[PDB]
RNA sequence: AGAACUGGUACGGACAAGGGGAAUCUGACUGUCUAAUUAAAACAUAGCAUUGCGAUGGUCAGAAAGUGAUGUUGACGCAAU
RNA sequence: GCUUGUGACGGCCCGUGAAAAUCCACAGGAAGGAAUAGUUUUCAUGCCAGGUCGUACUGAUAACCGCAGCAGGUCUCCAAG
RNA sequence: GAUGGGGAAGCUCCGUUUCAAAGGCCUGAUUUUAUGCAGGCCACCAUCGAAAGGGAAUCCGGUUAAGAUUCCGGAACCUGGAUAUGGAUUCUUCACGGUAACGUAACUGAAUGUGGAGACGUCGGCGCGAGCCCUGGGAGGAGUUAUCUUUUCUUCUUAAC
């Protein structure tokens, strides 16, 4: 579906009582004219749409991945 | 540079259709495709679309007229007859 | 001479309030830094009061005689000046330069105009102004 | 160069059978059917296309929100600004002259 | 013998009019109380080209007085009318080109068109391009009026029948030679199946009475009596004078 | 477009691709037909002229009809030549 | 550069070159409505269902029609160096 | 092409809105009214008839001995219906901004009337886009290698929404 780029609202739709599954994807991409980095994508499967949240810095990944509720069945990689 | 001597627009028909028929056709197509002045805006923007319909490109004012002329000579006096006949009703 | 006075009644031909009459509160012939032209400060109304009859009674009369005003800056080129005049001796200091922007304080301007026009609509005062224009 | 074929069952090219060839992810050229083009809505008075209104097929207009179907003017999605602007002029001035017609009539007949 | 091309046009199999692109009949507004006692304000929205007609049409809208709606009317556009013109219909209508009035309401010298044979058929006479009928005298007694038809015939009709002032646009159309066969084909592709015409002398005796013979000659007398029978009315029908008529125009 | 050189003077090298002129008879031309022996100076075509008809009509159809074709027409039109 | 789509145009006409279902919008003001909350399901989200019929292959000097697997005929999209 | 009709001994023929009183429809009644009833109402006026005419909505990857835009996976949109959750609206009770063309996800609204789309000739050139064609660098594979060729061919792709 579409893509949303806000952290705070993203957690709201995780426990929105309609999301059953979610997936996380890792990509090793390039940037600018320098050395590459670690890139990750967080995907959430809704009832009629497939939301996503791309993050190009693994620094913010830690505090978010722990914030996922245990009741959410996550397909790691 | 006058490219063609005497046939102009009707020269597109080649050599066929005689000389008088082309010439008589030639006369009408000159004013059929010509540019007329508009009575509502006064511009050189009156052209013929369809048989006897004269439209103005600007202000979209379409005037009904002759098949090949905005105002045919056989009917220019018709409104002159009516207009001269109107005033006797009042005075 | 200059007939775009501070009590003049005009009609708006451009913008959201297209076809709704207004009253000129303050004219600006020399313009300003903002709106560098002949803008005019009007206080006209957006919703016209519906027609009332002898059969109407009590609450069905009060709701019909409801008026939703508005205050807006309009250029002279979007107005239709008339010879009509509306009594505006109430609200000199209501509509002014500071009345616009920070729309929180714009609200009370739209309130005093409504009540003032509510009083002026009762009885046969300015019947033409409060009649909806057919167009 | 790869060559494509029809996906529907009609073998003839018409306005309802327009074909655009697209580069499919699988590495092959696939024919993609295009729907017929939309036409701009037109003013009822001047006939010209009116701006500010979304252009789409007729039946599909039932899904778009009103923000693309109604400008905040009088005669919103039927007339276009200038036609409305002079419609106010024609209405205001003729009624203005009508009372002028009435006042002269009340004076001439009274002095008759 | 055989049925003839003139006989075969009665069954109407392939001779029907090509009435697909024709907007509609150009009949006048039906007479009503608002018309025979007063005048109605009305305006034409656009003028359109009809198929098979050399005269432009006019789409005039008349506000229904009985009910809240609009009625469109198809009028033959008299030359000199324009879109947005106020076309007036009724007794009290002024004398201007485009208005329709009964013949009894107009003084001597006026030429009109689309007049009614009877009071209410909504116009039968002088409907082609460039035609008009002249007012050549009134008959107040027994409410008649006689007029000059475009063919020169003088006919007397009721003063109550309506007619629209002015000549019809599209006149002078036949002054242009038709030149090509295709131009004739294009003209006749929308009117009827009456083109091209094959001479009866060329064909066989079965196909036409003129047919047969070792040469291209008619045979017996070509002129056919009016009291003849269908099947042989394929020549000069009740001809009065043949050859080049001599003398000037404007005959009595 | 031009200048030198060069090739047993070969060079649109294969394919591709107008014979031309003085006239005579006749149909003006484009076009059409005897699908299975006649493509024609035959038919058709624009042009010219004549005839009938103002609808309670002119021409034509039907066994009648409260039926039709021209006609969703009007003499600069329809119909017959 | 070829195929194709689209836009503003220009030329042509005594040819100016389809209808309806359907969908939407505007004028109008009926009717109802406040805050102790009434609308808002032509705003975002959530729930359910989408019935019947066809879907294989040829489409042509062997799958169709010409008694046959008969040099005949049969509509169309893509098309490189 | 069926009714109402008119012919015809008749099989049937004419017309199909024309000499037919030809229909359903929203508000209200509710609380035996089931749906009747009391008013506002509108009048269209059988049916058939073009899997290349108009037409609401989807694609990609893969999978059979023979199927796929139909099956598997993933990702969409439309229509009919029921119900809430969230947002906007409001004691200026049915929104604001911009001078304006107009915009902001929402941002009352019937009978009736009007307007737009559907809806659209052919030819000629021009502008722009896509598919393909030509080609440089680089990352791999295959071919030649008596002699020469930083050489030849090939993969480098992205959908509906």
């Amino acid at each position: 579906a579409r893509e949303i780029t806000d952290i705070k609202q993203f957690l709201e739709l995780t426990r929105r009582a309609d999301v059953k599954t979610a997936t996380v994807k890792i990509n090793k991409k390039l940037n600018k004219a320098g050395k590459p980095f670690r890139q990750t994508k967080f995907k959430v499967r809704g009832s009629s749409s497939l939301y996503t949240l791309v993050i190009n810095d693994a620094g913010k990944a830690k505090k978010l991945i722990q914030s996922l509720p245990p009741t959410l069945k996550v397909n790691r990689l | 540079a006058k490219r063609t001597k005497k046939v102009g627009i009707t020269g597109k028909y080649g050599v066929r259709y005689g000389s008088s028929l082309r010439r008589q056709v030639k006369k009408l197509e000159i004013q059929q495709h010509a540019r007329y002045d508009c009575s509502f805006c006064g511009k050189k923007t009156v052209k013929r679309g369809a048989a006897g319909i004269w439209t103005c490109s600007c202000c979209k004012k379409t005037v009904a007229g002759g098949a090949y002329t905005v105002s045919t000579a056989a009917a220019a006096t018709v409104r002159s007859t009516i207009r001269r006949l109107r005033e006797m009703v009042e005075a | 001479a200059k007939f775009l006075k501070a009590g003049k009644v005009a009609v708006v031909v451009r913008g959201r309030y297209a076809g709704k009459k207004v009253v000129i509160v303050k004219p600006h012939d020399e313009g300003s830094k903002s709106h560098p032209f002949g803008h005019a400060l009007v206080a006209g109304i957006e919703r016209y009061p519906l027609k009332v009859t002898k059969k109407h009674g009590a609450k069905k009369v009060a709701k019909r005689t409801k008026i939703k005003p508005f205050i807006k800056v309009v250029n002279y080129n979007h107005l239709l000046p008339t010879r009509y005049t509306l009594d505006v001796e109430a609200f000199k200091s209501v509509v002014s330069t500071e009345t616009f922007e920070q729309p929180s304080q714009r609200e009370e301007a739209k309130k005093v105009v409504k009540k003032a026009f509510e009083e002026r609509h009762q009885a046969g005062k300015n019947q033409w102004f409060f009649s909806k224009l057919r167009f | 160069a790869q060559r494509v074929t029809f996906r529907r069952r009609n073998p003839y090219n018409t306005r309802s059978n327009k074909i655009k060839v697209v580069k499919t992810p699988g590495g092959i050229l696939r024919a993609q059917h295009v729907k017929k083009l939309a036409t701009r809505p037109k003013c009822g008075d001047c006939g010209s296309a009116l701006q500010g209104i979304s252009t789409l097929r007729p039946r599909q207009y039932a899904t778009v929100s009103k923000t693309h179907k109604t400008v905040s003017r009088a005669y919103g999605g039927s007339r276009c600004a200038n036609c409305v602007k002079e419609r106010i002029i024609r209405a205001f001035l003729i009624e203005e002259q009508k009372i002028v017609k009435k006042v002269v009539k009340e004076q001439t007949e009274a002095a008759k | 013998g055989r049925v003839i091309r003139n006989q075969r046009k009665g069954a109407g199999s392939i001779f029907t009019s090509h009435t697909r692109l024709r907007q509609g009949a150009a009949k006048l507004r039906t007479l009503d109380y608002a018309e025979r006692h007063g005048y109605i304000r009305g305006i034409v929205k656009q003028i359109v080209h009809d198929s098979g007609r050399g005269a432009p049409l006019a789409k005039v809208v008349f506000r229904d007085p009985y009910k809240y709606r609009l009625r469109e009317e198809i009028f033959i556009a008299n030359e000199g009318v324009h879109t947005g013109q106020f076309i007036y219909a009724g007794k009290k209508a002024s004398l201007n080109v485009g208005n329709v009035l009964p013949l009894g309401s107009v003084p001597e010298g006026t030429i009109v068109s689309n007049v009614e044979e009877k009071p209410g058929d909504r116009g039968a006479l002088a409907r082609a391009s460039g035609n008009y009928v002249i007012i050549i005298g009134h008959n107040p007694d027994e409410n008649k009026t006689r007029v000059r038809l475009p063919s020169g015939a003088k006919k007397v009709i009721s003063s109550d029948a309506r007619g629209v002032i002015g000549v019809i646009a599209g006149g002078g159309r036949v002054d242009k030679p038709l030149l090509k066969a295709g131009r004739a084909f294009h003209k006749y592709r929308l009117k009827r199946n009456s083109w091209p015409k094959t001479r009866g002398v060329a064909m066989n005796p079965v196909d036409h009475p003129h047919g047969g013979g070792n040469h291209q000659h008619i045979g017996k007398a070509s002129t056919i009596s009016r009291g003849a029978v269908s099947g042989q009315k394929a020549g000069l029908i009740a001809a009065r004078r043949t050859g080049l008529l001599r003398g000037s125009q404007k005959t009595q």
